């Protein structure tokens, strides 16, 4: 089993007040079942789409979960991931600079 | 330049939760263009790129029929593999396959591919000769003997040298305004103070296609491989990809560092430095 | 264009 790598980032450079897309890219994991939530101020965003399951040359899986936001100075966004390899869900916060 | 077609198959057993799920996705280079999912309400080969939509009903009927036949064959294969490894009927297992062809700028076959993995471990692969197999273990040797008896390699060679390359060339022409367009990275360097003593220089590459890229940091002209943090190339969601590379630098030494970017969309490789 | 896979593992 392989535990997922997680990156949380925006499609376009973040400008407060301006509509954008929030991405959570999970990769490098095996087996393929995985739970991913996008969070706004700790609460689950309901309309989140995701890519079709594919995998890399080393057979590990990857998925992109995405939704529209509009970033602001104060709102906090995150991705919460659970997988068989994780004792408990991993939360990665969205950092504008990452 | 060069181009590839790939199909990626995943089959997953789930005892007590129905029959194994089968998913298939097709790619040209870094662009997905079809998907099939046996769990869909009405499973059917579906388009995922605009240039494949012009294929007529005969195409989608054939591809759907292949996907449904594969769904059944992969369920049979998962049952066989459980037996080859003396495994319990209670566990969930994964079978993956990835196959296709690479062509050069002239459209000629560079090589073909057909590889399989069981529970994430390489299982059997068609050799580059397209005529023999490499089996990972004694279970895969059972599969090899079955495929040798049925002359499976000859069927794969015919497919990879024939239909695979012919259809890849067709897709490349129908999708030429995107599949044959390299989009260069938009690049910049950011500066993130860590302490009085150190800061991070981060070199960004944004909006590029295809995903292949080289980002490196040099200090006094020497590569900083061991000291560079390099994130995995990641999809933006708009066809394009993103990447960054970071080094921790002593305060005041920022101008000894240069970021170097190679990508086929660039007329010439880039050298960047922090520009305060 | 997919290949028809009819030989199980």
């Amino acid at each position: 089993q392989r535990t997922p790598k997680i990156q949380v980032y925006s499609r376009h450079p973040a400008e407060n007040g301006k509509s954008n897309f929030l991405n959570c890219y999970v990769s490098g994991f095996h087996p393929s079942d995985i739970e991913v939530d996008l969070l706004k101020n700790g609460e689950r965003i309901e309309k989140v789409e995701h890519s079709d399951l594919s995998f890399s040359k080393d057979w590990s899986f990857y998925l992109l979960y995405y939704t529209e936001f509009t970033p602001t100075e104060k709102d906090e966004y995150a991705c919460r991931v659970n997988h068989v390899t994780l004792s408990q869900p991993k939360i990665v916060k969205w950092d504008r600079d990452m | 330049g060069s181009h590839s077609m790939r199909y990626f198959y995943t089959a997953m057993s789930r005892p007590g939760r129905g029959e194994p799920r089968f998913i298939a996705v097709g790619y040209v280079d870094d662009t997905q263009f079809v998907r099939f999912d046996s769990d869909a309400a009405s499973p059917r080969m579906a388009p995922r790129a605009p240039w494949i939509e012009q294929e007529g009903p005969e195409y989608w009927d054939r591809e759907t029929q292949i996907s449904k036949t594969n769904t059944q064959t992969y369920r049979e294969s998962l049952r066989n593999l459980r037996g080859y490894y003396n495994q319990s009927e209670a566990g969930s297992h994964t079978l993956q396959r990835m196959y296709g062809c690479d062509v050069g700028p002239d459209g000629r076959l560079l090589r073909g591919h057909d590889q399989s993995a069981y529970d994430g471990k390489d299982y059997i692969a068609l050799n580059e000769d397209l005529s023999s197999w490499t089996a990972a273990d004694t279970a895969a040797q059972i599969t090899q003997r079955k495929w040798e008896a049925a002359r499976e390699a000859e069927q794969w060679r015919a497919y990879l040298e024939g239909l695979c390359v012919e259809w890849l060339r067709r897709y490349l022409e129908n999708g030429k305004e995107t599949l044959q367009r390299a989009d260069p990275p938009k690049t910049h360097v950011t500066h993130h103070p860590i302490s009085d003593h150190e800061a991070t220089l981060r070199c960004w590459a944004l909006g590029f296609y295809p995903a292949e890229i080289t980002l490196t940091w040099q200090r006094d002209g020497e590569d900083q491989t061991q000291d560079t943090e390099l994130v995995e190339t990641r999809p933006a969601g708009d066809r394009t990809f993103q990447k960054w590379a970071a080094v921790v630098v002593p305060s005041g030494e920022e101008q000894r560092y240069t970021c170097h970017v190679q990508h086929e969309g660039l007329p010439k490789p880039l050298t960047l430095r922090w520009e305060p | 264009n997919q290949k028809l896979i009819a030989n199980a593992f």
